[PDB]
């Protein structure tokens, strides 16, 4: 959002930084039956087992 | 209906499992759309069975 | 034959449905060839 100051210009970037992250097991790939299979939007993840 | 079409020229298309990947669930998903699209493998298995 | 490959390197692929959309009616493009691609459901039903 702009805003007007004199002789000048200030902003307000409205960002969106990540907050706490977590540790996960991922993997490039996974294959059933004989047959890859790779992620389409996001990367996998393992909850463990 | 509605159709997926490239983001620099309109091109209308069929809603498709060939040009669609699913990476939700409709819980997961906002105002969810009880919208359906077409398989090419149900109809022709029951024809010529 | 026909073969899809990617931009750089030369690697042909049998085409598929799977790496190929549909739009139009083939009745307007200039330079189709004809050709067939494989349906994966023939030998599930044989
Ligand atoms: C899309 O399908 C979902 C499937 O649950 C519908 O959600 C239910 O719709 C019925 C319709 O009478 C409601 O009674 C339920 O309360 C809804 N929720 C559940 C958990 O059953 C949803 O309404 C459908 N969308 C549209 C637009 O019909
Ligand atoms: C491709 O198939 C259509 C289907 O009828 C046919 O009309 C057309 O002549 C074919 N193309 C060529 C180059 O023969």
């Amino acid at each position: 959002f702009p805003q007007s100051a004199p002789h000048g210009v200030v902003f307000l970037h409205v960002t969106y930084v990540p907050a706490q992250e977590k540790n996960f097991t991922t993997a490039p790939a996974i294959c059933h039956d004989g047959k890859a299979h790779f992620p389409r939007e996001g990367v996998f993840v393992s909850n463990g087992t | 209906h509605w159709f997926v079409t490239q983001r620099n020229f309109y091109e209308p298309q069929i809603i498709t499992t060939d040009n669609t990947f699913v990476s939700g669930n409709c819980d997961v998903v906002i105002g969810i759309v009880n919208n359906t699209v077409y398989d090419p493998l149900q109809p022709e298995l029951d024809s010529f069975k």
